[PDB]
RNA sequence: AGGUGAAAUUCUUAGAUUUGUUAAAGACGAACUACUGCGAAAGCAUUUGCCAAAGAUGUUUUCAUUAAUCAAGAACGAAAGUUAGGGGCUCGAAGACGAUCAGAUACCGUCGUAGUCUUAACCAUAAACUAUGCCGACUAGAGAUAGGAAAACGUCAUGACUUCUCCUGCACCUUAUGAGAAACCAAAGUCUUUGGGUUCUGGGGGGAGUAUGGUCGCAAGGCUGAAACUUAAAGGAAUU
C-alpha cells in the first residue's frame, strides 16, 4: 500500500529531477526527497562569544554568522533525529514547527 | 612602537580529526608560528579535540607576544571543497586567543566551496557505516 | 431557485464568449479621430495589424495581445 | 513467465535480481556447449 | 634564531583610500643574490574597507593592495581588485526572490583592463501580499543587459584611479538601480567583485601622483 | 600529516600537511531551487548570439468534416554495455594490500585499470511509476500557483503591486445518499437502476520468461514462447 499519497518526493510534472549528495552518508538522493534543514548561526556559540566582546579590536563588533545549508538522506535524518517518526493521522501536516 | 596593535592573519584551519593553527603576517607570504593539534597531544583520537586546540593556541599566544604580534585578525576554516562544517577545534581555538590577550578583530568564514564541482567519496550509495 | 432560461446580465457579461446562453463577441468596432485630420476611421478594438490614415500615412493603432493601443490623445466612438 | 510481480518477493525469496543473473550464467553455458557438438 | 635575519617593512596605502598605515611585513634579511625587495615585490594584500575609512562602516567588503614599489622602509601599494565578504552575500540570499548576476570585461583609458560582477535582487513593494514574487526571464535579461551596458560605460570613461573613487561611495550600485526600476524595482545591487588581468605597464612617475 | 568506532597500509626534514600568488588541465554548474516551469516520453538549470520548432492566450480572419482510436509498419528511447577515433580532472565494478571477525573474497580505510566526458555508429531494456491506456460528455465548492487576456477616476513610478472575472497548466485542502475488499479515490464517480467510441493485456501457485524453433543483434542479450511433472493453497487490505 501507499504509505504517502506524495511518496515523499514531493515531485510533480518532471520525470526527472535534480540530485544532491547527503552532508553525513554520501548517499544520492534526489534534491527534492533530501529533506534540508538551512543552518544559520554565529560562529562562537552565545556563552562564550562574550570573551571577544571583551578582547577586542574596534567599539562594538558583529560577530558574522555561518551559513551553512544542509541536505539529509532520510536514513541520516532519522537516525540522527532531525525528523524521527510521526503517527498516520499527524504525519499529514506540513507546517513549520519551529517558527 | 609609536602605533601599537600590529595585526596578523591566524588561519584557524579546524577539519575533524586535526585542528590547524596558523599565525601569518598581513601579506601572508611569510608565516610567524605554526602549531598543529597533534604537536600538542599524542593519541590520534585527541588530535582534533576541545582541549589539543586550547593546548596549541597557547604556544602560539606565547610565541606571538615575543615575535612583535600583539593583535590578529582570523580567518576560520572547515575541510570544505568537496567535504563545510568546522569541527569541535574551531570553538575552542578561538575562545583560547582571548584569554591569552591577543587583540581580535575581523572574522571571517574562508572554507572553500564550490559552484557545483567534482564528485564526492564514498559512490552512490554513499559511506554505509 | 435556479433560472437556466432568464440568466442575470451582471453573471453572462464575466463569462467566456462560448459558455454564455447566446454566444456573441465582447470585440467591437470603433470610428477613430486622429489629431491632424477631421477625417474618421472605422477600426476593429483588436487589431493585428499597424493601421494607417486615410491620406498621408500617420498611424492610428499599435497591435498588442488583445485591445490596440491607440496613439497618444486620439479619441475614439463605439459603433 | 512473471512479467510485472516477477519480483514482488511477498515472502522470503531468493531475490530477483540475483535470480535472473544465475540464470543467464546457466543459458550462457548451454550455448557453448550446444555449440561444441556442431 | 631564524627571526635575528628578518627585518620589518610599513606598508603604505593610496591618498584615495584616507589612511597612510596597514601595511606592516616582514621580507627578511638581504642576500647577495635572492636579495630582500625583490621578493617583496608583488606581494597581495586583501584589507577591510572600514580599517581604511577608519570607520565603523563598510564591514563588508575588501580591497586588495599589491606593492608595487619599496624605497626605504616603506611599501607603495597600487590596488589589485576589489572582493566582498561572504557574510555579506550570504545574508542577502534569502528564499523566493530572484537572484540577477552579470559580468563585462572592461579597458579603462588607463591601459589595463578588468571584469566586474554584479548582483541584483528583485525586492517586494509595501502592501504586497503575493507569497513569492520573480521576474520573468525575459524581464531578467533586459536588467542584464542594463547591468552590464551601465558598467561598462562607467568604467571606460573614467581611468582606473578615477575608478577606484566611485567604488568607495558606491554610487555605481545606486545608478543602476535608478535606470532599471522601469522593468523591475531590485534592491541591494552590489559590484561584488573586480579581477585585474593586465596591470599595463609599471611607470614610476605615475605612481608617485597618487601617494601624495 | 592522513584516516577511523579504534588503528594500520600510505605520505614525510632530498621539507609533507597547512600559508600566498599564479599557470595548465578536464569535469561539474552550488546558494537562489519551490508539493514552480518546459518537453511525446527518455529528459532539460552559467553568459551571449545565430538557426528553425511548440503550447496557451487573443481574434465580428480562413478552409468546411478534413475527425477519434489504432493489427501490420516506422521514429525517439536514462544508466550500464559494445565498436572506432579523441580526452582522461575527480570518482571508481575488477585487482591490490591494511583493518574488523571464529572466518570476511563484504561493510570501514588507502591506492587503482575498464568506465565516467565527447564525435561517429550500435544496443532497445529500468520500481522507463501516477505501479492508474487514449479521445468525449457531465457531476463541488474554498484558497493558493504558472502563462495569456479584459476591467478599475485603484496605490506607488511601457513595468511593479492591490481588487475582481475569464479560459489553459502542474497540484493541494475539505466533503460526499458517489465508488471500493479495504488502504484510499474529483477519479478508482455517473456499472445488476449493468451498452458514448476504441487499442493492448490477464484467468490458482510453481515448472518458466526456462526448453525447442523462429527472427533482430558485432556480442551482451531483445521480441515471440511451450510441455512433461508438481502443488492446496500462493496473493491483497486492514485487526489484535
Amino acid at each position: 500500500p501507499t504509505k504517502r499519497r506524495n511518496g515523499g518526493r514531493a515531485k510533480h510534472g518532471r520525470g526527472h529531477s535534480a540530485v544532491v549528495r547527503c552532508s553525513n552518508c554520501g548517499r544520492s538522493c534526489p534534491k527534492d526527497k533530501a529533506i534540508k534543514r538551512f543552518n544559520v548561526r554565529n560562529i562562537v556559540d552565545a556563552s562564550s562569544q562574550r570573551d571577544l566582546r571583551e578582547a577586542s579590536v574596534y567599539n562594538t563588533y558583529t560577530l558574522p554568522k555561518l551559513y551553512i545549508k544542509q541536505c539529509y538522506c532520510v536514513s541520516c535524518a532519522i537516525h540522527s533525529r532531525v525528523v524521527r517518526v510521526r503517527s498516520v493521522e499527524q504525519r499529514k501536516v506540513r507546517e513549520n514547527p519551529q517558527r | 612602537r609609536d602605533g601599537e596593535i600590529v595585526f596578523g592573519v591566524a588561519h584557524i584551519y579546524a577539519s575533524f580529526n586535526d585542528t590547524f593553527i596558523h599565525v601569518t603576517d598581513l601579506s601572508g607570504r611569510e608565516t610567524l608560528v605554526r602549531v598543529t593539534g597533534g604537536m600538542k597531544v599524542k593519541a590520534d583520537r585527541d588530535e582534533s579535540s576541545p582541549y589539543a586546540a586550547m593546548m596549541a593556541a597557547a604556544d602560539v599566544a606565547a610565541r606571538c607576544k615575543e615575535l612583535g604580534i600583539s593583535a590578529v585578525h582570523v580567518k576560520v576554516r572547515a575541510a570544505g571543497g568537496t567535504r563545510k562544517t568546522p569541527g569541535p577545534g574551531a570553538q575552542s581555538a578561538l575562545r583560547a586567543l582571548a584569554r591569552s590577550g591577543l587583540r581580535i578583530g575581523r572574522i571571517e568564514d574562508v572554507t572553500p566551496i564550490p559552484t557545483d564541482s567534482t564528485r564526492r567519496k564514498s559512490g552512490r550509495r554513499g559511506r554505509r557505516l | 431557485e435556479i433560472d437556466l432560461l432568464h440568466p442575470d446580465p451582471k453573471v453572462e457579461a464575466s463569462k467566456h464568449k462560448l459558455k454564455r446562453l447566446i454566444p456573441n463577441p465582447n470585440s467591437f468596432f470603433m470610428d477613430v479621430k486622429c489629431p491632424g485630420c477631421l477625417q474618421i476611421t472605422t477600426v476593429f478594438s483588436h487589431a493585428q495589424t499597424v493601421v494607417l490614415c486615410g491620406s498621408c500615412n500617420i498611424m492610428l493603432c499599435q497591435p498588442t495581445g488583445g485591445k490596440c493601443k491607440l496613439t497618444e490623445g486620439c479619441s475614439f466612438r463605439k459603433k | 513467465a512473471h512479467g510485472a510481480s516477477r519480483y514482488k518477493k511477498a515472502r522470503a525469496k531468493m531475490r530477483w535480481k540475483w535470480k535472473k543473473k544465475r540464470t543467464r550464467r546457466l543459458q550462457r553455458k548451454r550455448r557453448k556447449m550446444r555449440q561444441r557438438s556442431r | 634564531d631564524p627571526f635575528l635575519k628578518k627585518e620589518w617593512y610599513d606598508l603604505k596605502a593610496p591618498t584615495l583610500f584616507n589612511v597612510r598605515n596597514f601595511g606592516k611585513t616582514l621580507v627578511t634579511k638581504s642576500q647577495g643574490t635572492k636579495l630582500a625587495v625583490d621578493g617583496l615585490r608583488g606581494r597581495v594584500y586583501e584589507v577591510n574597507l572600514a580599517d581604511l575609512n577608519n570607520d565603523e562602516d563598510q564591514g563588508f567588503r575588501k580591497i586588495k593592495l599589491c606593492c608595487e614599489d619599496i624605497q626605504g622602509r616603506n611599501c607603495l601599494t597600487d590596488f589589485h581588485g576589489m572582493d566582498m565578504t561572504r557574510d555579506k552575500i550570504c545574508s542577502l540570499v534569502r528564499k523566493c526572490h530572484s537572484l540577477i548576476e552579470a559580468f563585462v570585461d572592461v579597458t579603462t583609458l588607463d591601459g589595463y583592463t578588468l571584469r566586474m560582477f554584479c548582483i541584483a535582487f528583485t525586492k517586494r513593494r509595501p502592501e504586497q501580499v503575493k507569497s513569492t514574487c520573480y521576474a520573468q526571464t525575459s524581464q531578467i535579461r533586459a536588467i542584464r543587459k542594463k547591468m552590464m551596458t551601465i558598467m561598462s560605460a562607467e568604467a571606460s570613461k573614467c581611468q582606473l584611479r578615477d575608478l577606484v573613487k566611485k567604488f568607495i561611495p558606491e554610487s555605481i550600485g545606486k545608478d543602476i538601480e535608478n535606470a532599471c526600476k522601469g522593468i523591475f524595482p531590485l534592491q541591494n545591487v552590489f559590484i561584488r567583485k573586480v579581477k585585474m588581468l593586465k596591470k599595463p605597464k609599471f611607470d614610476l612617475t605615475k605612481l608617485m601622483e597618487l601617494h601624495g
